RNA sequence: CUUUAAAUCCUUUAACGAGGAUCCAUUGGAGGGCAAGUCUGGUGCCAGCAGCCGCGGUAAUUCCAGCUCCAAUAGCGUAUAUUAAAGUUGCUGCAGUUAAAAAGCUCGUAGUUGGAUCUCUCUCGGCCGAAGCGUUUACUUUGAAAAAA
């Protein structure tokens, strides 16, 4: 993506999923982008501030997008280990 | 499925050579009887001799009557029917008269609705049958 | 002028999405054409790829529709293709230019050998499929041109490839067919995952987010 | 243009059809 | 029955990427099978694996990232010479930019670009990319 | 036997598709900015640039530090640059692949003729070298396709024996003048 | 009479040599493939055109001519052979449920293919030619030798 002078030349960067991190195209409308709000640690509340993941299509047609959300949230302390 | 092996080279040309012979323009060409059955014997062109005029009836879509000339070759005494192209052109051929006689262009095969006629009349009488139909020459005298 | 019925509409007609490559980074569908047009502006060029007559045989006769495949596409990048079939042909060139604005995608642009200027050609070998009809890009050096048929060439072309070497199987002699497999092979350009594309994402705010207060304020 | 849609939607099947359906965009 | 075992564990860990799993069991390990796994950690398109030891024949659990779009087994292993390596990779790789082609050389396994500088020709035992 | 050489060659290349709008109209605009009799001598032109960018290819799949892949780019590269179509500042194998076929119609006599304001039209300038006007040095060039050098680019004069660069009258002054 | 063994040849110099610059460019086409007219007149499934699909049965974009136009151009058409097209011979690289196709079935030798596993022996001067059965190889990569055109 960069030329030999080192320059970027891409239209735009894809994203890539967040659990298989294959490329998400941009036609594959079955895509998600989920936004899950941080809560603070002592009152629980919304920060203002929420942690991001896209899901491609495929997982989410063959069912497996729940339990990547789950990791996801899992190895990020939103959800409690075990 | 084919075999890939490190040492089926002897098999894999073996069946090559032997399944070309199931293709047709290969049996054509190297079996030899396509050969002694052409009538030009593998030449380009012919000269023949007008045995007589004829008239053949085209195939049924279009209706018309296809002006050919049967002659028989000079190198091999073969009969063929050889269509003369243009209108007016038969009048331009007399009955005993050398003909050149090429193909008809799909190498063996009838072209369009004139039926098993592949071949036709290039010159008459030493004379080819377009200069006689653009009238820059004459008949021979 | 032009009332837009969707969200994404919106955002985009009140000068909030600052390129195309927004909705495709988040992967939004385009609903109204409009938003092509904006966007893209006077760059896109169109061009009628095939008339096709087809008919339905009723009981009285056979009732005759046109069905337009229709190209598009600034020759910088952008690319769409267009089917529609209608009562009449005119009708018909209409939907499929709209449709084909609603199709565009974004086609990415590589190198054959070393990476001086402006990327020319396929990033890789990349292979589109529409019913029989496979048709494989494959990076040319420079100054190669397209080498392709009529179609994909057209195709081509209008995505901004510089240059491309073709490969197609099948029955391409059905035009909507071929445009379709080269639309699907263009496509899968930014589709393809290179080394260069591994570095992890940063997600950024998608329209809907970053601009909701726009449109709940209305 | 709208003559040539005109010749080809008069007879969509014709004797004049390839050649309208030719002369429309090419 | 089962040859080449090297076709088996490149076309496991393939149609494992194809499902998007994060983990892949290939069985039997073998010398060659850990020397191209390594080829292809060495450039980050596998991840670290675990040779698991029973006292037979070792199984392997290979990490995956979606990092491989193909892994493939060349069969049989022909002898390439460094002056034909060029149409090799123009026939099994994408683009010049990325993919490899693993050699098996005198001097060890290793991908083309590696036997190219060292000068080794050798048997193609397979790619990835 | 015979002490003769039988070493011909074909120096141009026929279009595979016969009849198609984009390549006849781009063939026809190069025929008209430089003046061209035939689309033969366009596909000579682009045969020429077919070889040299097929040689440049074959040189590019050489490795940077192979001996012949220096030398032969490196004449190829001195002789593009002798000619006049590469710049000396972009010197490499990969600015040859990106060479045009009006790269080389501009190196000819004819352009070049044209171009130093020795003839009013292109045509014109045709119709000099034919005539036998234009000389490069001290040589009275006669073909207008001669792709005239780096070296000799300011060396194109109006021939000594020419009524333009010489003086003495032609046969039409000269039949003319015989009826004052 | 330069050229050449007398010499016609290119080259050179000179005398004539262009305004329908008559010092007159042709070959094949104009429905699609495939570039270019549904303009005019004739013929009326006839004559013929058309590689293929198809035109012609009194308003033919296709025949016969006129005009006009496009394709190559001192060159264009045609007929057979052949190469690419042909991934329609497929090693790369085809196909075999129903389009052509898996043997009725199973044993079987040749053939092809084959699981893991191995990191004072030796001489002139305290880094050197000789001397190698390292278990022969296929290999890779160097080195001589592989006519000239």
């Amino acid at each position: 993506m960069q030329n030999d002078a080192g320059e970027f030349v891409d239209l735009y960067v894809p994203r890539k999923c967040s659990a298989s991190n294959r490329i998400i195209g941009a036609k594959d409308h079955a895509s998600i982008q989920m936004n899950v709000a941080e809560v603070d640690k002592v009152t629980g509340r919304f920060n203002g501030q929420f942690k991001t993941y896209a899901i491609c299509g495929a997982i989410r047609r063959m069912g497996e997008s729940d339990d990547s959300i789950l990791r996801l949230a899992k190895a990020d302390g939103i959800v409690s280990k075990n | 499925g084919k075999c890939r092996g490190l040492r089926t080279a002897r098999k894999l040309r073996s069946h090559r050579r032997d399944q070309k012979w199931h293709d047709k323009q290969y049996k054509k060409a190297h079996l030899g009887t396509a050969l002694k059955a052409n009538p030009f014997g593998g030449a380009s062109h012919a000269k023949g001799i007008v045995l007589e005029k004829v008239g053949v009836e085209a195939k049924q879509p279009n209706s018309a009557i296809r002006k050919c000339v049967r002659v028989q070759l000079i190198k091999n005494g073969k009969k063929i029917t050889a269509f003369v192209p243009n209108d007016g052109c038969l009048n331009f051929i007399e009955e005993n008269d050398e003909v050149l006689v090429a193909g008809f262009g799909r190498k063996g095969h009838a072209v369009g609705d004139i039926p098993g006629v592949r071949f036709k009349v290039v010159k008459v009488a030493n004379v080819s049958l377009l200069a006689l139909y653009k009238g820059k020459k004459e008949r021979p005298r | 002028e032009w009332m837009p019925v969707t969200k994404l509409g919106r955002l985009v007609k009140d000068m909030k999405i600052k390129s195309l490559e927004e909705i495709y980074l988040f992967s939004l569908p385009i609903k109204e054409s409009e938003i092509i047009d904006f966007f893209l502006g006077a760059s896109l060029k169109d061009e009628v790829l095939k008339i096709m007559p087809v008919q339905k045989q009723t009981r009285a006769g056979q009732r005759t529709r046109f069905k337009a495949f229709v190209a598009i596409g600034d020759y910088n990048g952008h690319v769409g293709l267009g089917v529609k079939c209608s009562k009449e042909v005119a009708t018909a060139i209409r939907g499929a230019i709209i449709l084909a604005k609603l199709s565009i995608v974004p086609v990415r642009r590589g190198y054959w050998g070393n990476k001086i200027g402006k990327p020319h050609t396929v990033p890789c070998k990349v292979t589109g499929r529409c019913g029989s009809v496979l048709v494989r890009l494959i990076p040319a050096p420079r100054g190669t041109g397209i080498v392709s048929a009529p179609v994909p060439k057209k195709l081509l072309m209008m995505a901004g490839i510089d240059d491309c070497y073709t490969s197609a199987r099948g029955c391409t002699a059905t035009l909507g067919n071929f445009a379709k497999a080269t639309f699907d092979a263009i496509s899968k350009t930014y589709s393809y995952l290179t080394p260069d594309l591994w570095k992890e994402t940063v997600f950024t705010k998608s329209p809907y987010q970053e601009f909701t207060d726009h449109l709940v304020k209305t | 243009f709208s003559e040539w849609i005109d010749d080809l939607e008069a007879d969509p099947k014709g004797k004049f059809a390839q050649n309208l359906l030719k002369k429309l965009t090419g | 029955v089962r040859m080449n075992v090297l076709a088996d564990a490149l076309k496991s860990i393939n149609n494992a990427e194809k499902r998007g799993k994060r983990q892949v069991l290939i069985r039997p390990c073998s010398k060659v099978i850990v020397r191209f796994l390594t080829v292809m950690m060495k450039h980050g398109y596998i991840g670290e694996f675990e040779i698991i030891d029973d006292h037979r024949a070792g199984k392997i659990v290979v990490n995956l990232t979606g990092r491989l779009n193909k892994c493939g087994v060349i069969s049989p292993r022909f002898d390439v010479q460094l002056k034909d390596l060029e149409k090799w990779q123009n026939n099994l790789l994408p683009s010049r930019q990325f993919g490899f082609i693993v050699l098996t050389t005198s001097a060890g396994i290793m991908d083309h670009e590696e036997a190219r500088r060292k000068h080794t020709g050798g048997k193609i035992l397979g790619f990835f990319f | 036997p015979v002490a003769r050489s039988w070493v011909c060659r074909k120096t141009y290349v026929t279009p595979r598709r016969p009849f198609e709008k984009s390549r006849l109209d781009q063939e026809l605009k190069l025929i008209g900015e430089y003046g061209l009799r035939n689309k033969r001598e366009v596909w000579r032109v682009k045969f020429t640039l077919a070889k040299i960018r097929k040689a440049a290819r074959e040189l590019l799949t050489l490795d940077e530090k192979d001996p012949r892949r220096l030398f032969e780019g490196n004449a190829l590269l001195r002789r593009l640059v002798r000619i006049g179509v590469l710049d000396e500042g972009k010197m490499k194998l990969d600015y040859i692949l990106g060479l045009k076929i009006e790269d080389f119609l501009e190196r000819r006599l004819q352009t070049q003729v044209f171009k130093l304001g020795l003839a009013k039209s292109i045509h014109h300038a045709r119709v000099l070298i034919r005539q036998r006007h234009i000389r490069v040095r001290k040589q009275v060039v006669n073909i207008p396709s001669f792709i005239v050098r780096l070296d000799s680019q300011k060396h194109i004069d109006f021939s000594l024996r020419s009524p333009y660069g010489g003086g003495r009258p032609g046969r039409v002054k000269r039949k003319n003048a015989k009826k004052g």
